[PDB]
């Protein structure tokens, strides 16, 4: 539904503003 | 698929609360 794109620590955004707390996995650095 | 189906593609933050630990 929401249309947001995002790439590495745009990633860990997303991730980050997905969840935070319950922990994020972001394999492969760059 | 998290960076070809988000930086190519959106990921619905459903498709991204499956990342979490």
């Amino acid at each position: 539904f929401v249309n947001q794109h995002l790439c590495g620590s745009d990633l860990a955004e997303a991730l980050y503003l997905v969840c935070g707390e319950r922990g994020f996995f972001y394999t492969k650095p760059t | 698929g998290i960076v070809e189906q988000c930086c190519t593609s959106i990921c619905s933050l459903y498709q991204l609360e499956n990342y979490c630990n």
